[PDB]
DNA sequence: GCTAATAAACTAAAAACTATTATTATG
DNA sequence: AATAATAGTTTTTAGTTTATTGGGC
């Protein structure tokens, strides 16, 4: 989110040491209340002008 | 619409985010309106639901 | 479907059954009756279409139609309904096992001729088509029937005469002082194509454990999605098995169900013409949309005609390499497609061929697709999945294309995204020790939905009319103590390290 | 609702058609039912159970007016559900059951409605005319001659075009198999033969369609159809 | 101070995959 | 006087409804 440039550097490094390690990150994802925590993956995406993570859903057994 | 929120790592880290359904499906923002053949208009055009007694009988339940 | 499930249960009611090594531990009737609980809750989870039988011998009664003495049927092969459970659960623990035998008899002498002969009867009873003859039973002896050679002999023909008509049966390990004695009557009278003569397995040594533990899935059939057709060239179309080897999970319908009678109300719902008061005609339905000034007006085979585009079909498109896609452009889950000939034949070869080629051109297969009738139709790629193996050569991944779906532009949101920033290489190798403390090796089936899981706990406890729902555990959630003490520092450490110290990441 | 239901359809059509103004009266209560019934518009229904046409197809009682001021809206949604049939645009042509089942209800129900008088008679001719290919012994074609011969005279005025046409496809369809559609063609042809001969007696015109249409044909007569022939 | 996305739950909706059978042929 | 083409069985699946933060002054 925006105002925290400590965050964004944080993201940032995070980004960059998932590139390195070839790492992807599986997070918990709850949307609200009302709907389902659910599990995804988060991998980054890297563009000149921004950095960024991508999340995507994934399924349990 | 984003997603403000603080991504919590592990019990001591907090990062204010802002996710984005950038892709998206595609679906329309106009739905279809069933009026009346006669009149033009849906206010003729209403419901009448029937929980018809599931024994020998019709009545509504 | 290819064939469905049917399988029995047996249990020797012998005193011997009724003891243990030690008391403290289960009798083997307690451990038996419970792991039938949890294998008939197991069903009703999964597949309670299924049909499920239970019946007793040893005990001084019968009551199977047969009549044979000791042999007591207790159900007929059902599906595994709440009611069942509750006749189970009567007498599982050690007082209802009192209780059971005071009402029912319990330990005698008996041939295993009366009992296959009764389970023969049974499954021959049921006009469907079972897959699978299972049967299953629980004891740890061998000898009684061994001990007279008679009954042994007649108990091993019969054995193998239902092996011959095909029936399948097995035997969990019970606990015993002495045990069922490996391979000394049970080496060939059981249908067995695997050893474990390693131990007379006094020890009850078995896979109860799953059978005791209950799956939450509902692990549906295979069935062909579609057989759509591949237009190649407009002249050579091929016929292809569509699957997804993962489905979005789902809740069971709600079954509205009058109030005094628990009974689901058949309902009616329809307009009507509320102008009047009188009733409406599927005539009287107009489709309208309001833009501004006029309100324009169409009809069904009009609001599909937009809608049709083409058949229901493949259109292939052209090739492109796999690189050429990247995971960022991800749209509603991945499909798959394998090769059949069902009408088009030759065609697994040209599968086959084609699958090999790109493999080794590293390009997936672009296509243009309409599911249906109706149906528009979307830029699709075709990855070729390779049949990957294991140790025992199961497809963990089959072969054929996995089915990707490519959005299109305006699928895109780009939103109003800043500037880039860096960051220092010394927070790289911060974040790089962090991923390594809390490094997890990925595993899919290790996780379920915790909605899921609890409102099954409350519908199965609601049947069950337990003490409490089931506290179902959220697999989800992250052991915060447990990365807290894998960690150490390096929280703190890599927040001063970017974070200003006076400055909390909170507002 | 099912081959149990569609029995007692057929069992209480079969009643009707042998009683006969006894205790054909509390059929108003039921035929106000059957229409509540045919308007949930919910497709549930198969189109075996589409049989219900025959079921409104009525002739057993007088049919106080009330029958009459609903007929006609049962006439509308038919041609409406046959205008949605017929497009092969929705790749069917098809009504397996439904052809039939309107077959008959209209046939019961023109009875007491729907002399020339109107547009929507022209209309209904035509739903009729389009009238391509069938399957498993032809039953729709032969519905739709049983229908317009019994209610020919509702046509006139409206068949003095495409006559060659109508006429042709009438031979055609008694010349081909299935007795029954024979049958069918034949009653088809003589309903259409009497009220072309009507019409053209009262005409002004009678010469034009006369020496344009018939002599020619009659002489190219010369199996069954030389008795048609004969009487045309 | 006003009332816009929104995923969730809720409908209908079409295909798979049934098992069944009016057919013509033929005596 | 026989064989044949043809039914909903579920199962996904794709519009609907709602009760949800949001821009306003």
């Amino acid at each position: 989110a925006r105002d925290d440039e400590a965050a964004a550097v944080a993201l940032s490094s995070l980004i960059h040491a998932l590139d390195d390690l070839d790492m992807v990150a599986i997070v918990r994802y709850a949307y609200d209340k009302r709907a389902n925590p659910q599990v995804g993956v988060a991998f980054p995406h890297i563009k000149h002008n921004y950095e960024c993570l991508v999340y995507v859903q994934l399924p349990f057994m | 619409i984003h997603w403000p929120c603080r991504l919590t790592i592990g019990s001591n880290l907090s990062i204010r985010i802002a996710a984005y359904k950038s892709i998206l499906q595609e679906r329309v923002k106009k739905t279809w309106t069933v009026v009346d053949a006669k009149t033009l208009k849906k206010e003729d055009i209403q419901k009448e639901t029937v929980y018809c007694l599931n024994d020998d009988d019709e009545t509504e339940v | 479907y290819s064939g469905r499930d049917s399988l029995i249960f047996l249990v020797d009611a012998s005193k011997a059954m009724f003891e243990s090594q030690s008391e403290d531990e289960l009798t083997p009737f307690d451990m038996s009756i419970q792991c039938i609980q949890s294998v008939y809750i197991s069903k009703i989870i999964s597949s309670d279409r299924d049909l499920l039988a239970v019946v007793f011998y040893g005990t001084e009664k019968d009551k199977n139609s047969v009549n044979f003495k000791n042999i007591y049927v207790l159900q007929e092969l059902d599906n595994p309904g709440a009611k069942r459970i509750l006749e189970l659960d009567q007498f599982k623990g050690q007082q209802g096992q009192k209780r059971f035998q005071d009402m029912m008899g319990h330990g005698s002498d008996y041939s295993l001729s009366e009992v296959l002969w009764v389970c023969a009867n049974l499954f021959s009873d049921v006009q469907f088509k079972m897959s699978h003859k299972r049967i299953m039973l629980f004891t740890n002896e061998d000898n009684p029937h061994g001990n007279d050679s008679a009954k042994a002999s007649r108990a091993r023909t019969k054995a193998g005469d239902l092996r011959d008509t095909g029936i399948f049966l097995d035997l969990m390990h019970l606990k015993k002082p002495g045990g069922f004695d490996i391979s000394l009557f049970y080496r060939d009278i059981i249908s067995i194509a695997e050893d474990e003569d390693l131990r007379v397995h006094f020890e009850e040594s078995s896979k109860l454990e799953d059978l005791l533990r209950k799956v939450r899935a509902k692990e549906t059939r295979k069935r062909a999605l579609s057989r759509l057709k591949l237009k190649l060239n407009k002249d050579i179309v091929i016929s292809v098995g569509i699957y997804n080897l993962v489905q979005k999970a789902l809740k069971p319908p709600p079954i509205k169900l009058y109030r005094e009678t628990n009974e689901p109300v058949k309902t009616k719902t329809r307009t009507f013409n509320t102008s009047t008061g009188g009733l409406l005609l599927p005539s009287d339905t107009k489709r309208s949309q309001i833009y501004g000034s006029r309100q324009i007006i169409l009809e069904k085979e009009e609001t599909e005609e937009l809608k049709r585009f083409d058949d229901p079909g493949l259109m292939l498109m052209g090739f492109k390499p796999l690189v050429l896609l990247k995971k960022h452009h991800y749209l509603r889950p991945s499909l798959f497609v394998y090769p059949e000939e069902s009408l088009v034949i030759g065609s697994s070869t040209l599968f086959s061929a084609l699958l090999i080629k790109c493999l080794e051109k590293e390009v997936a297969a672009l296509c243009r697709y309409t599911p249906r009738r109706n149906i528009p139709p979307y830029f699709v790629a075709l990855v070729p999945q390779e049949e990957e193996l294991d140790d025992q050569k199961i497809q963990v991944t089959p072969p054929g294309f996995q089915l990707v779906f490519l959005p299109f532009a305006d699928d895109k949101r780009k939103m109003p995204f800043t500037e880039k920033i860096m960051a220092t290489p010394e927070q790289v190798g911060k974040m790089k020790a962090i991923v390594e403390k809390l490094r997890f090796t990925y595993r899919s089936d290790s996780f379920e939905n915790p909605v899921l899981q609890q409102h099954f706990r409350n519908l199965e406890a609601l049947a069950l009319d337990l003490m409490e729902p089931e506290q179902a555990v959220d697999l989800t959630l992250p052991k915060v103590e447990a990365m807290n003490k894998r960690l150490g520092s390096l929280v703190d450490e890599f927040k001063e390290l970017v974070y200003p110290p006076d400055y909390n990441p909170e507002g | 609702c099912k081959i149990p239901a569609l029995d007692l359809l057929i069992k209480l059509l079969q009643t009707f058609r042998s009683s006969r103004l006894m205790d054909e009266f509390k059929i108003g209560e039921l035929f106000s039912k059957f229409y509540g019934e045919l308007a949930l518009k919910k497709k549930i229904p198969d189109t075996v159970l589409e049989k219900v046409y025959e079921l409104l197809g009525l002739l057993g009682e007088v049919h106080p007016s009330e029958m009459i001021n609903n007929a006609e809206n049962l006439f509308r949604a038919f041609l409406g559900e046959l205008k949605t049939q017929m497009t092969s645009a929705v790749r069917e042509p098809k009504l397996p059951v439904l052809a039939g089942c309107l077959k008959g209800l209209s046939s019961l129900l023109c009875n007491f409605t729907k002399s020339m008088e109107e547009d929507p008679q022209t209309s209904r001719e035509i739903f009729n005319f389009v009238l391509q290919i069938d399957l498993k012994r032809y039953a729709v074609p032969s519905a739709g001659l049983r229908l317009f011969a019994l209610h020919a005279s509702q046509f006139s005025t409206c068949l003095l075009d495409n006559y060659v046409s109508l006429f042709e496809v009438l031979l055609k369809w008694c010349a081909h198999t299935n007795v029954e559609l024979k049958k069918a063609a034949l009653s088809a042809l003589e309903s259409f033969l009497k009220q072309v001969s009507n019409m053209v007696a009262k005409n002004a015109e009678m010469h034009k369609n006369k020496l344009q249409y018939f002599m020619e044909q009659f002489y190219g007569i010369i199996n069954k159809e030389l008795s048609i022939a004969i009487r045309g």
